[PDB]
């Protein structure tokens, strides 16, 4: 039960109790993610328009 | 003196956003003007609380603060509210249509073309700092935006500045508060592309406070304006350190090199107490040792798990309020003899303790009482395992079905996508398993 | 109109609990995957706790306490005892042992042997018993040499533990027994022992000198009814009620059931579960837990109670399925979801 | 700012198209010259939803009245609100459909379409942001029917990524006016299948029966029948037109409702239902009770024929919402072995303050459930009995259709009933 350092000012204090010792995606790569799933929807809407020209 | 920039992000992160920024404005004596007169440096300084808000020549005392929503309804709420006066309109951004739920649209359809627009703006902000600490930022998992935008950003963070730490306050979805049925999808969705980059999240489980708010506040339906009051509170105990004098948690860096000892696992339970209804008569005001002692009872934890089938990897013991240090460790000598508190082999057994003098501050005419001292405890368990679960069985029962997935599918998401932020909390779950179980 | 759901087609009790909650018209059996359940009948292993108590406007309950696998696993009951202030290492009621993992694996092989040596030397009785939960496997012996040699040949963690040399036999037959009591643990942590044991006793005279033929030793029904040759001779299934068993230790010892035996029994049984309440108590969980106990004991010729394990999904028997189960319905599930005497139960006053 | 764009095709689609707008100008407080005259904010706070503001503070609906005879429109102009109407919005031919799907979708149809397609990219072209389109049309019919369809299929080609709901009048021949309703029906299903975010099935003999049976009209009428769909579709619409705890538009409100592309067809509701004991209060639990009662139900379909897959409900009026929850949450967990347990809280409830004319408390059902495969079952039965021997096929090849169209109408909706039944097990 070992309080460790205790630092106090005026709004409060604080300390440390011990109890018991132990035992990215780049700039561009996040662009292709973003442009590849808008040429998806770019391709699903073609196979709905060439579905409605049809 | 170094400066924390908040991101609210979605209708949950915005609102919640709002009742934060009320209450940093009482605690902090900032008018809604943002006048502040106990700044006796006017236009300038270096303070704690300089961290969180910025200062105009005219003495104004502006958040460090954000807020997006691809839909202008929350935020107009803001524009106009009571603390309209505080923000620029720079920092207020609304969109047209929202995500309606669907992951996909707010991270591809509309996130693609509004990120730049958010990197702007978070850039002028972060051009007034000499010395950025990094970000905070609210939202929830089950809204489109809040699920679906948040991950394009944080992607976009890591990169634009590598070298900021980024903690999370999330909202996990409860069936009770939500009118949605995909929110499984979301949450996981966006955990799986958000796990990398972010250093610590907050989750707050509607669920949990929407008991805290019948049970201890006796609210028969607790409305949202309820919740974002009690969110913020314990908000407001999280980042004190931040803004107040002290040596505890005084940087983001220091909530991982506190709360997480693997990257991975960073999702510290929060628990809070004491909640006292403001309506009764006058409540017997609790001690030390008590308010210590209700941070093991599972009534007050914001995500609903059992603590004592799990193993702590660290603790943090924030107060507020008349506390000395004699009470706190005579209050923990007295729970170890009697709660169940197993930690890791590879992690000491102990508590960091903050006390702050002042006490919880309450908004006028809100539901929470006055109290002289609270705390709230921050502890890294296992058992916050039971709400990856949860989620995960939630997920597998629509995914098996592939139920709602042409609605993600539809916005130029990959059905493989699925498969993947799964398989990703497959390993998640096996992590914890694999440090709390023997 | 309540609905719960049934996860383990295996349990006999259950089984008749299920078949008893229907037979009231106000209990809906869902599926077994239907969430919106207020009770589950769960499964042994792996269930999952987790996931109870997070359905909007539903008070669930389940049939088992998360973590009292603490005091059913025979590794982890010797541990739980010796590391328990509440039991203490100097247990009286409950037999020396100690945890013992095979070496292709703390472990307590050098603490037994120095036991072991000092009872050799001291010309006392030394004759232990290893055991694992893994077995039907179980061995005999008075030599040290053979009970590690037993379980380094097998793979899980086993116990060994002193054998009682001094049981007291049934007469006629000198015959060895069990008593098995049943205890039912309702939300309330309110501690029931049902009203009706049974003595599983052997049908073959106890022989003190060969431990090889294990017929007479281990009064397992299982065990007497397939490899001992005077099953149902005495009793109907070897199988001894408190009825009987009382009016013989009138006209044998001059004394009671009660006085001689069922005392350190309730005893036995309210320290076992005062000690773990604190660990998986349910009173301030979003979820209710109760559960049914299976407490296996032995008595010596001083009449000296010591207790050999506890079960954690225990069967019935056959002559008493229908009042015990009837009495889980009755004070466990009715209890927290009511219907539209003289208890068959005793309860066990404790201090929460 | 989310605008809805109403459409109306046809007799049935104008004739219930017109009750609609009488219901909710009177919930807004809109007169029939279209001046306001409420006394709640509440009212306007999401009044251009389904309305234009016009100089003069007026307020007309964002409504295009389209028919291929003049008749019923000249009805509605003439009617109670027919002033409120934007003159111009008034599209209509004078050859009619009779009655005839090739008419409406191929030939006299197609005469008329560009001309209704002109208005509609005017009333989107003032629109903040367009949520999406609803059309009142009946499925018996040439024109709600055939050329309702056709303005569907044109609307998604112009506007394909918004929403687009119906609300289909299903023919049944107990409410009979031709024999080639089938036809027609089957016809349409097809292109909602595939061209509908979502369509609220009202079945005319459900409408019949909820008259005859519950209302104790002896002889009902289509004025009847079209009360009951005003009031259902003024439910609807509410969480649409009024704040309150969701304020979802179209497109959430679909993504919640529809986990399947093609199984998007809803079975609606209401209640009270009652017969002139009319001024009784209508306590919660009675409120619940008959929403899910298949006698309050608009599809003529059994629910516990089938399952559930969604279900929404809202409330309105000022009422208990704990004691709201209580009911709901018993309803579910008293009968959920006919909600599909694949989709965790697929039973949603949401409340509103303003109950409608003259009732303390009202609630609205919208089941999107597996049961309605009874109903094209019924469709597609009664079409395959006159098929089968190509009769009254006539009046269609006589419009340039050929027999193929008919065989592969016909499959697409076995297709359908196929669909569902795999969900249902
Ligand atoms: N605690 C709290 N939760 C909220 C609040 N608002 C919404 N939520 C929760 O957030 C989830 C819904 O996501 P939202 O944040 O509303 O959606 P969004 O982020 O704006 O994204 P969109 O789909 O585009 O609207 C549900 O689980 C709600 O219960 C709030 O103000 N406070
Ligand atoms: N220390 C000991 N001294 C004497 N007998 C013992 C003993 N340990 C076990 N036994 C004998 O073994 C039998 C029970 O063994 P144990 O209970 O360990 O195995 P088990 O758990 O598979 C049977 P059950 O679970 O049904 O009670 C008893 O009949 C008892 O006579
Ligand atoms: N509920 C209701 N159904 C109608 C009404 N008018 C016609 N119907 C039904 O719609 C079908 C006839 O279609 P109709 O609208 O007259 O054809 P259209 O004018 O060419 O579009 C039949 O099945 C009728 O039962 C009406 O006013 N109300
Ligand atoms: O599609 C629509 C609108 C076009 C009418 N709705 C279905 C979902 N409804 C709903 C009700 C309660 C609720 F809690 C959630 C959703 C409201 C209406
Ligand atoms: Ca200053
Ligand atoms: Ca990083
Ligand atoms: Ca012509
Ligand atoms: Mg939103
Ligand atoms: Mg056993
Ligand atoms: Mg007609």
């Amino acid at each position: 039960m070992e309080v460790i350092e205790l630092n106090k000012c005026t709004s409060g204090q604080s300390f440390e109790v011990i109890l018991k010792p132990p035992s990215d995606p780049s700039l561009e790569e996040i662009q292709k993610k973003l442009e590849a799933a808008e040429e998806r929807r770019k391709y699903q809407e073609a196979e709905l328009l060439k579905h409605l020209a049809e | 003196m170094r400066e924390c920039i908040s991101i609210h992000v979605g209708q949950a992160g915005v609102q919640i956003g709002n009742a934060c920024w009320e209450l940093y404005c009482l605690e902090h004596g900032i008018q809604p003007d943002g006048q502040m007169p106990s700044d006796k440096t006017i236009g300038g300084g270096d303070d704690s609380f300089n961290t969180f808000f910025s200062e105009t020549g005219a003495g104004k005392h502006v958040p460090r603060a954000v807020f997006v929503d691809l839909e202008p309804t929350v935020i107009d709420e803001v524009r106009t509210g009571t603390y309209r006066q505080l923000f620029h309109p720079e920092q207020l951004i609304t969109g047209k249509e929202d995500a309606a739920n669907n992951y996909a649209r707010g991270h591809y359809t509309i996130g693609k073309e509004i990120i730049d627009l958010v990197l702007d703006r978070i850039r002028k902000l972060a051009d007034q700092c000499t010395g950025l600490q990094g970000f905070l930022v609210f939202h929830s998992f089950g809204g489109g935006t809040g699920s679906g935008f948040t991950s394009l950003l944080m992607e976009r963070l890591s990169v634009d500045y590598g070298k900021k730490s980024k903690l999370e306050f999330s909202i996990y979805p409860a069936p009770q508060v939500s009118t949605a049925v995909v929110e499984p999808y979301n949450s996981i969705l966006t955990t799986h592309t958000t796990l990398e980059h972010s250093d610590c999240a907050f989750m707050v489980d509607n669920e949990a406070i929407y008991d805290i708010c019948r049970r201890n506040l006796d609210i028969e339906r607790p409305t949202y304006t309820n919740l974002n009051r009690l969110i913020s509170q314990i908000v407001s105990s999280i980042t004190a350190s931040l803004r107040f004098d002290g040596a505890l948690n005084v940087d983001l860096t220091e909530f991982q090199t506190n709360l997480v000892p693997y990257p991975r696992i960073h999702f510290p339970l929060a628990t809070y107490a004491p909640v006292i209804s403001a309506e009764k008569a006058y409540h017997e005001q609790l001690s030390v040792a008590e308010i210590t002692n209700a941070c093991f009872e599972p009534a007050n934890q914001m995500v609903k798990c059992d603590p004592r089938h799990g193993k702590y990897m660290a603790c943090c013991l924030l107060y507020r309020g008349d506390v000395v240090p004699k009470d706190v460790n005579a209050a923990i000598a007295t729970i170890k003899t009697k709660r169940s508190i197993q930690f890791v082999d590879w992690c000491p057994t102990g508590f960091k303790v903050g006390i702050n003098y002042q006490p919880p501050t309450v908004v006028p005419g809100g539901d929470l009482a006055k109290v002289q001292r609270a705390v709230c405890m921050l502890s890294n368990t296992t058992a916050i395992a039971e709400a990856w679960a949860r989620l995960d069985h939630k997920f597998d029962l629509m995914y098996a079905k592939r139920a709602f997935v042409h609605w993600y599918v539809g916005e130029g998401m990959e059905e493989g996508e699925f498969s993947e932020a799964r398989e990703d909390m497959a390993a998640l779950e096996k992590d914890y398993e694999e440090v709390g179980v023997d | 109109m309540y609905t719960f759901v049934v996860r383990d087609e295996n349990s006999s009790v259950y089984a008749e609990v299920s078949r008893l909650l229907l037979a009231t018209g106000q209990w809906k059996r869902l599926r077994k995957d239907n969430p919106r359940f207020n009770l589950m009948l769960g499964e042994r292993n792996r269930l999952p706790f987790g996931r109870l108590g997070h359905e909007p406007g539903l008070v669930q309950l389940v049939n088992y306490y998360r973590g009292a696998d603490k005091l059913c696993r025979k590794a982890s009951l010797v541990k739980l005892i010796k590391t328990s202030p509440e039991l203490s290492e100097s247990c009286t009621w409950f037999p020396e042992s100690y945890v013992i993992y095979p070496t292709n694996l703390t472990d307590e092989r050098e603490v037994f042997l120095a036991a072991y040596n000092r009872r050799r030397e001291g010309r006392e009785g030394n004759v232990w018993i290893a055991k694992s939960s893994a077995g039907a496997g179980i061995l005999i012996s008075s030599e040290a040499s053979e009970l590690l040699d037993f379980i380094d040949e097998q793979g899980q963690v086993h116990v060994i533990q002193k054998y009682l040399e001094k049981p007291l036999l049934l007469e006629p037959g000198h015959r060895k027994f069990d008593i098995r009591s049943w205890v039912l643990v309702d939300h309330l942590y309110n501690i029931y022992l049902y009203r009706e044991g049974v003595l599983r006793t052997s049908s073959e005279p106890y022989n003190s000198a060969n431990f090889q033929d294990k017929t007479c030793h281990l009064t397992n029904h299982c065990i007497q009814k397939e490899y001992s040759k005077n099953y149902g001779r005495y009793e109907e299934g070897n199988e001894m009620f408190f009825e009987e068993f009382n009016q013989y230790l009138m006209d044998a010892l001059n004394t009671t059931l009660e006085n001689s035996i069922l005392l350190q029994i309730k005893h036995i049984i309210r320290s076992c579960l005062m000690c773990i309440e604190p660990a998986i108590s349910t009173k301030h969980l979003h979820y209710q837990s109760f559960q049914l106990f299976g407490f296996d004991f032995m008595v010596d010729e001083e009449l000296k109670v010591w207790l050999i394990e506890v079960n954690g999904a225990p069967a019935c028997a056959q002559k008493l399925y229908a009042e015990l189960c009837q009495g889980i319905v009755d004070v466990a599930i009715s209890s927290v979801f009511p219907l539209a005497p003289t208890s068959i139960f005793i309860k066990l006053h404790h201090h929460h | 700012m989310r605008e809805i764009v109403h459409i109306q095709a046809g007799q049935c689609g104008n004739q219930i198209g017109a009750k609609f707008w009488e219901v909710i100008s009177d919930e807004h407080g809109i007169d029939p010259t279209g001046s306001y005259h409420g006394d709640s904010d509440l009212q306007l706070e999401r009044i251009n939803v389904y309305y234009n503001e016009a100089t003069g503070n007026k307020y007309v609906p964002r409504a295009i009245l389209v028919d291929l005879e003049p008749g019923t429109m000249d009805s509605v102009r003439s009617g109670p609100f027919g002033q409120i109407f934007r003159p111009d919005n008034f599209v209509f031919g004078q050859s009619g459909a009779g009655n005839n799907w090739a008419k409406g979708h191929y030939t006299e149809g197609a005469e008329l379409v560009d001309s209704v397609l002109d208005v509609v990219r005017k009333e989107s072209e003032s629109c903040d942001c367009l949520q999406g389109f609803q059309l009142t049309h009946s499925l018996g019919g040439g024109t709600g029917s055939g050329m309702g369809t056709l303005l569907i299929s044109k609307i998604r080609e112009e506007y394909p990524d918004r929403i687009m709901n119906t609300f289909s009048v299903m023919p049944s021949p107990k409410v009979s006016d031709t024999v080639v309703e089938p036809y027609n029906a089957t016809l349409s299903v097809h292109q909602l299948v595939e061209n509908t975010d979502e369509t609220y099935c009202i079945d005319n003999e459900a409408l019949y029966d909820i008259c005859f049976r519950t209302l104790k009209l002896t002889t009902p009428t289509y004025g009847d029948l079209n009360h009951l769909v005003s009031a259902t579709m003024s439910g609807v619409t509410t969480c649409l037109r009024f704040p309150g705890q969701l304020n979802a538009d179209l497109r959430k409100l679909a993504v919640n409702m529809v986990p399947f592309p093609r199984l998007h067809f809803f079975m609606p509701g209401f209640a009270p239902l009652t017969s002139r004991q009319q001024y009784r209060a209508l306590t919660v639990p009675e409120l619940t009770q008959q929403m899910f009662d298949s006698k309050n139900m608009m599809a003529a379909c059994d629910p516990r024929h089938g399952r559930y897959l969604t279900v929404a409900a809202i409330f309105r009026g000022r009422m208990s919402m704990k004691e709201v929850d209580e009911q709901m949450l018993n309803v579910q967990n008293k009968n959920s072995s006919y909600f599909v347990e694949w989709i965790p809280n697929n039973v949603k409830t949401a409340v509103c303050d303003i109950p409608p004319r003259g009732l303390k408390m009202s609630a609205t059902f919208i089941g999107n459930s597996t049961a309605i495969q009874e109903l094209f079952k019924r469709i597609s039965e009664q079409f395959t009995a006159m098929f089968r021997r190509k009769a009254f096929l006539h009046w269609y090849t006589g419009e340039g259709m050929d027999e193929m169209e008919f065989t592969e109408a016909e499959s697409n909706m076995n297709d359908l009933v196929s669909e569902y039944q795999q969900y249902q097990d």
